[PDB]
C-alpha cells in the first residue's frame, strides 16, 4: 500500500 | 398480549424519536416488544436507535428478530448489514446488501449501501455503477447521489460538473434547513462550492454523532486540574491518533514529541490503532514519556476515563473526521483544554473542541467565521514534516552531464561525498554548491544500468542503486523507515521524462483537480511550448479520463505524463527531477507540498478561501518565497509561465527554495515543537486564571 489520509 | 396495543405504543415511540427524545423512544420500544413480542417493525425501530446509540451488539440482535419475523423486510436487511459493516464485519454486512436486492430487486438503499463497501475497498469503477443504479430506483436519493459525486470526484470524471455542483449545494441546503444529517461528509465539504457556513453547520452534525452514543454512558462531568502541582510542574499534553504507524501524519509529527522538553511537558501519546510493527509506531512508543494503546480500550467510556486519570491538561485530535477517529472520547470532555491539530484540514464544528492550531496564513482572522474552534496561531506555519530526519540522503545531490542541468540525472546518498573523492574529474558548480560528473567510463556505466534496468552496481567499491529499484535493495528504506545506505541514482529517463524539457508535476490525488485548475495548466502549457505535466495514476482509471479533457483543451496526448504511485522514498526524491510543481488550488497539496519542497522544487500556489486551499501558501510563505503566491488565476499562469520560459530566473528561485528548506524554520521540529510548547503555556496561563478559551492570535 501508500497510506492516505480518508474520510 | 395485544397487537394494536403494540401498534399504538410503536407509534407513541416514533413520536417522541421524531422529538428527539430518543431515550424516551426506546422505553416505549421496548414496552410494544413486551405487549407483543413477534412485532416486526418494533424490533426493526427498537434496533435503529441502539445503532444510533452505538450499542452495536443488541442493535444487531433485534434487526436479526425483525428478519425472523418478516423475512421479505429488505430495509432490515439494509440497516442490518450497516450494523455488521461498523462492526468491522464487512463481509457478513455484504451478505445482507446482496440478500436484499435479491429479495426486493427495486430497494434503492440495499444497492447504495452496496455501492459503499465498494468505494472503501477502492473498487470505484463497481461503486459507481451501483450509485447510478441505486438512483435509477430512486432519483431522490440525497446519501447515494453525494457518494457518487465524490466517486466521480475521485476519477476526474467531470461529467455536467457545473449542474452537479449546483444540485450539492441545493441537497446540503434542503437538508439543512430540515435537519436531517447532512450526505456530504465533512472532510469531502471542502471540494464543493458550498458556503463557508454550510462547510461548518456540517461538521457541526457529524459531531452531534457522538453525543448519542456517549449519552448512554451516562458520565458525569469531570473534574480537571487546575494548578500543575499534581503534574510537578509539568504540563500534561495528550496525542490522540489513530495514526501512529505508517500514515502520513505519523511522516509529518513523528519527531515531535521526543523533541518535548521535559522539564516543562509531559507527554502522553493515546494510540487510538494497534501496532503496525513499523518503525514510526516504534519511534513514538520510544520517545513520548508515555504511550497509552487505547485500542485496548474499546469502551469510550473507560478510554475517557483513563485520559482523565493520567492527569491531562491538554488534549489534542490528531483526527478529526478521518478515518480511525474516536471522538466520542472528546466528547466526554476529560481534559480542561482539546485542541485540533494538524490531521483534519477543517473545523470539527463541534463545542467539545477548544481550539484549533493554525496560523495565520492559514486562517487570517477575516475568516474567523469559518471555524468553531478559537484560533491558536503558530508563528509562522501550523504545517511542519519530518523530511530532515526521515530523508536526509537528499539535503545534497549531484548530477551527470551527458553531452549543466541540476535534474537531468541525479545522485543521492549519504556517502555521495567519499564516492565523488574517488573520481578523478569532478566539477563543482556553485550556488551549498552542486558536484557535476562528467562523461566518463564511470559515468556510462551508472547510465547503463539505468538504461538496461538493473538494480545496482559498484564503481571503486561504492554502491550504486537504481532509483527504481529501492524496495529490492532494502524495503524499509523504501518506506522512510530507515535512511538508505547505498547511493542513489534518479534519472528523468526512468519515468520517460523528456531530457531537454520544462517539467510541471503535481503528485497530489488526482481527486483535487477540477476542471479549472486543468484549464489553467492547460494554458500554461500552451504558453511554455516545450513543456510537459508529469501526474500520477493515483488512481489509474483517473488517467484516462483527464488525457481526455485535456484533448478537448487542445493538448496532444504525449504534453502529460503519468507516472505510478510511488512508495515513500522513491516519490520525495523523484521531485528532483521536476522543473516546478504546480500546486491544485481546489484543495492544496498538504504532505505532498512538503514533499515537493524538500526536494528543492519550487511550487506554484492560489491560496483559496478554505483551511484545506491555503496550507500551500502557508508553507511558502514559511519558506519565504512569496513570489510563488498567486492572488488569481491569471497571476498564477503568469507566475508559471515565467519559470518556464525565463531560465535565469527558474535557476534563481530553484537555488532559493534549495536553500530556504534548510534555513527557513519549514523543516525545523525541534523550533516548531518550542513553538507548539509556547503556544501551549499561552492555552494554559489563560484557563488558569479561570478564562474560557479565546483567541491565541498573539
Ligand atoms: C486534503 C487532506 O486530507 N490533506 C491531509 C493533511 O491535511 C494532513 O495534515 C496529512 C496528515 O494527516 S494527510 C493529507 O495530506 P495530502 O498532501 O493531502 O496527502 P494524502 O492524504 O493524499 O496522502 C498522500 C500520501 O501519499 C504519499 N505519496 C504520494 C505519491 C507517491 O507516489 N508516493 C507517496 O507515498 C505522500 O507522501 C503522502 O504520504
Amino acid at each position: 500500500v501508500t497510506p492516505v489520509s480518508t474520510a | 398480549s395485544c397487537p394494536t396495543h403494540a401498534d399504538s405504543l410503536n407509534n407513541l415511540a416514533n413520536i417522541k424519536r421524531e422529538q428527539g427524545n430518543i431515550e424516551e423512544a426506546v422505553r416505549l420500544y421496548r414496552k410494544a416488544l413486551e405487549v407483543f413480542p413477534e412485532f416486526a417493525a418494533a424490533h426493526s425501530n427498537l434496533a435503529s436507535v441502539l445503532q444510533q446509540q452505538g450499542k452495536l451488539q443488541e442493535a444487531l440482535m433485534h434487526y436479526k428478530e425483525a428478519i425472523r419475523i418478516s423475512p421479505t423486510f429488505a430495509d432490515a436487511y439494509s440497516n442490518m448489514g450497516n450494523t455488521l459493516k461498523e462492526m468491522q464485519d464487512v463481509q457478513g454486512a455484504l451478505q445482507c446488501y446482496t440478500r436484499a436486492i435479491q429479495i426486493n430487486p427495486a430497494f434503492a438503499d440495499a444497492h447504495s449501501n452496496l455501492a459503499s463497501i465498494h468505494k472503501d475497498s477502492g473498487n470505484i469503477p463497481e461503486a459507481i455503477a451501483s450509485y447510478r443504479t441505486a438512483l435509477k430506483l430512486k432519483p431522490d436519493f440525497p446519501d447515494a447521489y453525494c457518494n457518487l459525486a465524490h466517486c466521480l470526484q475521485i476519477v476526474c470524471d467531470w461529467t455536467d460538473y457545473d449542474e452537479r455542483m449546483k444540485k450539492l449545494v441545493s441537497i446540503v441546503a434542503d437538508q439543512l434547513e430540515k435537519n436531517r444529517l447532512p450526505s456530504v461528509h465533512p472532510h469531502h465539504s471542502m471540494l464543493y462550492p458550498l458556503s463557508h457556513g454550510f462547510r461548518k453547520a456540517i461538521a457541526e452534525r457529524h459531531g452531534n454523532l457522538c453525543l448519542d452514543k456517549i449519552n448512554v454512558l451516562h458520565k458525569p462531568p469531570y473534574e480537571h486540574p487546575k494548578d500543575l502541582k499534581l503534574s510537578d510542574g509539568r504540563l500534561r499534553v495528550g496525542y490522540v491518533s489513530s495514526d501512529f504507524g505508517n500514515h502520513p501524519t505519523s511522516h509529518l509529527m513523528q519527531s515531535i514529541p521526543g523533541m518535548h522538553n521535559p522539564d516543562k511537558f509531559e507527554v502522553f501519546c493515546y494510540a487510538l490503532s494497534p501496532d503496525d510493527g513499523t518503525n514510526f509506531r516504534v519511534k513514538v512508543m520510544a520517545e513520548a514519556n508515555h504511550f497509552i494503546d487505547l485500542s485496548q480500550i474499546p469502551c469510550n467510556g473507560k478510554a475517557a476515563d483513563r485520559i482523565h486519570q493520567d492527569g491531562i491538561h491538554i488534549l489534542v485530535n490528531m483526527n478529526g473526521y478521518t478515518k480511525g477517529a474516536r471522538n466520542e472520547l472528546f466528547a466526554l470532555r476529560p481534559a480542561p483544554i482539546q485542541a485540533m491539530w494538524l490531521g483534519y484540514p477543517g473545523t470539527s464544528g463541534a463545542l467539545f473542541m477548544d481550539y484549533i492550531i493554525t496560523d495565520q496564513e492559514t486562517s487570517p482572522a477575516e475568516v474567523a467565521e469559518q471555524y468553531s474552534e478559537k484560533l491558536a496561531y503558530m508563528p509562522h506555519t501550523f504545517f511542519i514534516g519530518d523530511h530532515a530526519n526521515m530523508f536526509p540522503h537528499l539535503k545534497k545531490k549531484a548530477v551527470i552531464d551527458f553531452k549543466i542541468y541540476d535534474n537531468r540525472i541525479v545522485l543521492n546518498g549519504i556517502d555521495l561525498k567519499a564516492f565523488l573523492d574517488s573520481l578523478p574529474d569532478v566539477k563543482i558548480v556553485k550556488m551549498l554548491n552542486m558536484p557535476v560528473i562528467p562523461m566518463n567510463t564511470i559515468a556510462e556505466a551508472v547510465i547503463e544500468m539505468i538504461n538496461r534496468g538493473q538494480i545496482q552496481i559498484t564503481i571503486n567499491g561504492f554502491s550504486i542503486s537504481n532509483g527504481l529499484a529501492t524496495t529490492q535493495i532494502n524495503n524499509k528504506a523504501a518506506t522512510g523507515e530507515e535512511v538508505p545506505r547505498t547511493i542513489i541514482v534518479t534519472t528523468r529517463s526512468q519515468y520517460g521524462l523528456p531530457e531537454d524539457a520544462i517539467v510541471y508535476c503535481n503528485f497530489n490525488q488526482l481527486y483535487k483537480i477540477d476542471p479549472s485548475t486543468l484549464q489553467m495548466w492547460a494554458n500554461i502549457l500552451k504558453r511554455v511550448p516545450n513543456s510537459v505535466l508529469w501526474l500520477l495514476r493515483f488512481p489509474a482509471v483517473g488517467e484516462p479520463n483527464i488525457q481526455q479533457y485535456a484533448q478537448n483543451m487542445g493538448l496532444p496526448q504525449n504534453r502529460i505524463i503519468f507516472s505510478p504511485v510511488a512508495p515513500k522514498e522513491e516519490h520525495v526524491r523523484r521531485g528532483q527531477l521536476a522543473d516546478v510543481c504546480l500546486d491544485t488550488p481546489l484543495c492544496n497539496g498538504h504532505t505532498t507540498g512538503m514533499d515537493v519542497l524538500w526536494a528543492g522544487t519550487p511550487m506554484v500556489t492560489m491560496p483559496g478561501e478554505t483551511l484545506a486551499s491555503r496550507v500551500a501558501a502557508s508553507q511558502l510563505t514559511c519558506l519565504g518565497c512569496l513570489e510563488l503566491i498567486a492572488k488569481n488565476r491569471q497571476e498564477y499562469e503568469d507566475i508559471a509561465v515565467k519559470l518556464g520560459t525565463d531560465l535565469e530566473y527558474l535557476k534563481k528561485v530553484r537555488g532559493k527554495v534549495w536553500k530556504q528548506r534548510i534555513s527557513s524554520p519549514l523543516f525545523n521540529t525541534k523550533q516548531y515543537t518550542m513553538e507548539l510548547e509556547r503556544l501551549y503555556l499561552q492555552m494554559w496561563e489563560h484557563y488558569a486564571a479561570g478564562n474560557k478559551p479565546d483567541h491565541m492570535i498573539k
